[PDB]
């Protein structure tokens, strides 16, 4: 076979050593998630410095806490927009499972509170920028520094999987790199906790599997396609359908031809194959293996998840820092005024924040 | 060639989710 005694017990030992965090992580996600944090500070124990971008539903500021000095990287709501969007479930939705979750590559929530207007979720702040920035800069990352990042989303999805939360938003626009070279994954206004099947159509157009475009239900298999076009796109600087239009777009997904530059492995190409696989009953991520099938994956074969997940592995770009509350590592944003309404807007549709 | 086809999309910037 593929592994003689002492290999094939020492990889069935690490995946029943999975099988006991994961029960241990889901005691501890439940806790919270059945009694959430609320109201842990207050605006005005922040100075506003720079605008650092977006997330869904709103823009996020890099703040310092006057007490401390301490920065983060504060996202506001404007409840009345949310409503308008019809979108008051997921900003609810999203700050409970942040401050529920606890994943090294999962952003931290640091306080949240709301005041007549807006809502604040006050993360930490990951001052390396976006993965989107350093990949356009540098056009493809190469096969290893693809895998260093790819390994944390897998250790992610099989935390979140196991949790039953569908992520849904994964792209390099999302995903921010620490001050050690690790990933933080920001962003779940479009996550959701179900066990089974759901049916919204929800995501960016080049990450979405065929079965969230077409109208059949799909499952947490969604999130495996789309780390398949995650790597694809580290690996290639490109994803691997793309078209002027998102209708476009949905069209080349649900064809499902993928091809591969020249410079691909092996190895990276049949990972991708079976990543990026229509069919849900050979999808890797979605067989009776589980998890296992990607990293047991040849491409993978020099990962050591353990020592990913302990932050042990020398990454293979370190960010550069200028001091605290530096911002030279995100473009940068429009500045919009804080405005605090003397009248609460939205009190009652509000009111588990 | 794909990157170029990639860089005439106008999709080479940071994209919102639908
Ligand atoms: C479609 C573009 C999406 N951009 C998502 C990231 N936006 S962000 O960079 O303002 C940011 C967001 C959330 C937490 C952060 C924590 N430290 C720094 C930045 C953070």
């Amino acid at each position: 076979g593929h592994m003689g005694n002492a290999a094939a017990a020492k990889k069935g030992s690490e995946q029943e050593s999975v099988k006991e965090f994961l029960a241990k992580a889901k005691e501890e996600f439940l806790k919270k998630w059945e009694s959430p944090s609320q109201n842990t500070a207050q605006l005005d124990h922040f100075d506003r410095i720079k605008t650092l971008g977006t997330g869904s539903f709103g823009r996020v500021m890099l703040v310092k806490h006057k007490e401390t000095g301490n920065h983060y990287a504060m996202k506001i709501l404007d409840k009345q927009k949310v409503v308008k969007l019809k979108q008051i479930e997921h900003t609810l939705n999203e700050k409970r499972i942040l401050q529920a979750v606890n994943f090294p590559f999962l952003v931290k929530l640091e306080f949240s509170f709301k005041d007549n207007s807006n809502l604040y979720m006050v993360m930490e702040y990951v001052p390396g920028g976006e993965m989107f920035s350093h990949l356009r800069r540098i056009g493809r990352f190469s096969e290893p520094h693809a895998r260093f990042y790819a390994a944390q989303i897998v250790l992610t999805f099989e935390y979140l999987h196991s949790l039953d939360l569908i992520y849904r938003d994964l792209k390099p626009e999302n995903l921010l790199i620490d001050q050690q070279g690790y990933i933080q994954v920001t962003d779940f206004g479009f996550a959701k906790r179900v066990k089974g099947r759901t049916w919204t159509l929800c995501g960016t157009p080049e990450y979405l599997a065929p079965e969230i475009i077409l109208s059949k239900g799909y499952n947490k298999a969604v999130d495996w396609w789309a780390l398949g076009v995650l790597i694809y796109e580290m690996a290639a600087g490109y994803p691997p359908f793309f078209a002027d239009q998102p209708i476009q777009i949905y069209e080349k997904i649900v064809s499902g031809k993928v091809r591969f530059p020249s410079h691909f492995s092996s190895d990276l190409k049949d990972l991708l194959r079976n990543l990026l696989q229509v069919d849900l009953t050979k999808r890797f991520g979605n067989l009776k293996n589980g998890v296992n099938d990607i990293k047991n994956h040849k491409w993978f074969a020099t990962t050591d998840w353990i020592a990913i997940y302990q932050r042990k592995v020398e990454a293979p770009f370190i960010p550069k820092f200028k001091g605290p509350g530096d911002t030279s590592n995100f473009d940068d944003y429009e500045e919009e005024e804080i405005r605090v309404s003397i009248n609460e807007k939205c009190g009652k549709e509000f009111t588990e924040f | 060639t794909t990157y170029a086809d990639f860089i005439a999309s106008g999709r080479t910037g940071r994209r919102n989710a639908i």
